[PDB]
């Protein structure tokens, strides 16, 4: 159906400790599939997925000839950031940026992005017609004239809905058992004693793909909401993840329950009945 | 604006493997994580790629192999916390 | 693949 | 027959710190509400004997509501508060730490963490506190109108930082902020 693949950088200065350090990573929805690590002893981008190691030199020569201007073009931002804001060199400061095209149930583009943020914070996104800037933040407008003039939400808007695109069906060939496979939820269920008259009821999910999901309680086909502990829907650590959804319940009416799960990888929702 | 991270010390697959720290929504990047044994600190400790969400705040995962078998827990010192938060492997969270 | 040229803020 | 449930020093012990919960026969339970406190289950039966409930060097773990009874009826609630988890945030007088003998003024707790929740307690002889949500939605800044004040007595205090999410998980206090109170 739909997909998305997007990208991540992150530099952050650190002062006197010499230049500062820059991370690239690629992902494909849910799946990482390149990286880049001015520390590491690479100084190349990286292959993390089986489907992007097919790619000739051609590939790994370019990405690394970007990702290293990206590398440089932001090491500077860092500092011209810091001047728009005149801030002392005895402190770090963090330089985000986000982008990305998804694709429609076609694979035919559905939307683009670009976003930008100074020390966790918006600097400036591509409004959504991609063709013009939000600056949210007053000398923001200094970068936003630079570009809405230089034209880059020109040239930009046409990787996204170019390049961008193209090559993430290209890799959705190369990755279709990895990449348009599913995952579905392994589940099961724990229970803690709380104490004489409560006990929590806990609702797992581990082992899935994608990450997107859905988890809720339903006591007697009531469903419960802000009383539930709900933990991030977290990375497994081999490419799946999990998420689990417990409820302090009173001790001895457990039975009443039914866990609720949804996922693109579950042809029907299951429906954990806690006692059978 | 900084943030202290979401931690998550978990396995990756259930007692019937790996060792799982998940620091999320964190800023600042600049972060400590160490994994230890009963105490001690675990070399080899693995770990993602630095990553972010929307809202900007950074999320990463230091992970080893093991067993469920001794104490067990993740060590833990952001730009946020004066002393590392350790957090010790509940078997079920 | 990755955009190119980037632009500096 | 529940019996007393207190804490020695007391409870809000600063994290590292040591501190002990206490009760009133022989047959003592002892349980942590919204989820179970393991620490408990590990403590020697030399001690529930007599009621007795240690902590080492206490952190968040423990942070948590606890009561104590045997059957009998539940003690009522202790609320154990750690404390010099997170960073320290700002405290602030606003907008002068001078106010004039009698008048209200205004505390400002600001913080640098992302944080939903402040407490202010008067150092000034033990502490008596006020708690406070923050104002604004991208603001971490809580604020405290305070007094009136007078000479007669010292108004000095500090502040805390920390997540509704984990409310007995408290940041550092602030540095004590005096107030001066003129004529």
């Amino acid at each position: 159906g739909s997909h998305s693949m997007r990208y991540f950088f992150t530099s952050v200065s650190r002062p006197g400790r010499g230049e500062p350090r820059f991370i690239a990573v690629g992902y494909v929805d849910d799946t990482q599939f390149v990286r880049f690590d001015s520390d590491a002893a690479s100084q190349r981008m990286e292959p993390r997925a089986p489907w992007i190691e097919q790619e000739g030199p051609e590939y790994w020569d370019g990405e690394t000839r970007k990702v290293k201007a990206h590398s440089q073009t932001h090491r500077v931002d860092l500092g011209t950031l810091r001047g728009y804001y005149n801030q002392s060199e005895a402190g770090s400061h963090t330089v985000q940026r986000m982008y990305g095209c998804d694709v429609g149930s076609d694979w035919r583009f559905l939307r683009g992005y670009h976003q930008y943020a100074y020390d966790g914070k918006d600097y400036i996104a591509l409004k959504e017609d991609l063709r013009s800037w939000t600056a949210a933040d007053m000398a923001a407008q200094t970068t936003k004239h630079k570009w809405e003039a230089a034209h880059v939400a020109e040239q930009l808007r046409a990787y996204l809905e170019g390049t961008c695109v193209e090559w993430l069906r290209r890799y959705l060939e190369n990755g279709k058992e990895t990449l348009q496979r599913t995952d579905a939820p392994k589940t099961h269920m724990t229970h803690h004693a709380v104490s004489d008259h409560e006990a929590t009821l806990r609702c797992w999910a581990l082992s899935f793909y994608p990450a997107e999901i859905t988890l809720t309680w339903q006591r007697d086909g009531e469903d419960q909401t802000q009383d539930t502990e709900l933990v991030e829907t977290r990375p497994a650590g081999d490419g799946t993840f999990q998420k689990w959804a417990a409820v302090v319940v009173p001790s001895g009416q457990e039975q009443r329950y039914t866990c609720h799960v949804q996922h693109e990888g579950l042809p029907k929702p299951l429906t954990l009945r806690w006692e059978p | 604006i900084q943030r202290t991270p979401k931690i998550q010390v978990y396995s990756r697959h259930p007692a019937e493997n790996f060792l799982n720290c998940y620091v999320s929504g964190f800023h600042p990047s600049d972060i400590e994580v160490d994994l230890l044994k009963n105490g001690e600190r675990i070399e080899k400790v693995e770990h993602s790629d630095l990553s972010f969400s929307k809202d900007w705040s950074f999320y990463l995962l230091y992970y080893t192999e093991f067993t469920p078998t001794d104490e067990y827990a993740c060590r833990v010192n952001h730009v946020t916390l004066s002393q590392p938060k350790i957090v010790k492997w509940d078997r079920d969270m | 693949i990755l955009k190119e040229p980037v632009h500096g803020v | 027959p529940k019996p007393t449930l207190w804490a020695e020093p007391g409870s809000v012990i600063t994290q590292g710190s040591p501190v002990t919960l206490r009760c009133q026969t022989q047959e003592y339970r002892l349980y942590r509400e919204k989820k179970t406190a393991p620490w408990i289950t590990r403590i020697p039966q030399e001690l529930v004997k007599k009621g007795q409930f240690p902590i080492p060097s206490i952190t968040w773990e423990h942070a948590g509501r606890y009561r104590c009874y045997y059957r009998s009826e539940s003690s009522d609630p202790l609320e154990l508060v750690v404390t010099g988890a997170y960073i320290k945030p700002t405290l602030s007088a606003q907008p002068s730490p001078v106010v004039n003998s009698g008048g209200n003024v205004t505390l400002q707790c600001d913080s640098q963490v992302a944080f939903d929740g402040f407490i202010l307690c008067k150092e000034g002889e033990h502490p008596q506190c006020l708690n406070s949500q923050p104002h604004a939605r991208g603001s971490s800044r809580a604020i405290f109108s305070v007094g009136p004040v007078s000479p007669s007595r010292r108004w000095w205090y500090r502040c805390y930082a920390y997540d509704s999410n984990s409310p007995y998980e408290w940041s550092l206090p602030s540095d004590l902020l005096e107030l001066l109170v003129l004529g």
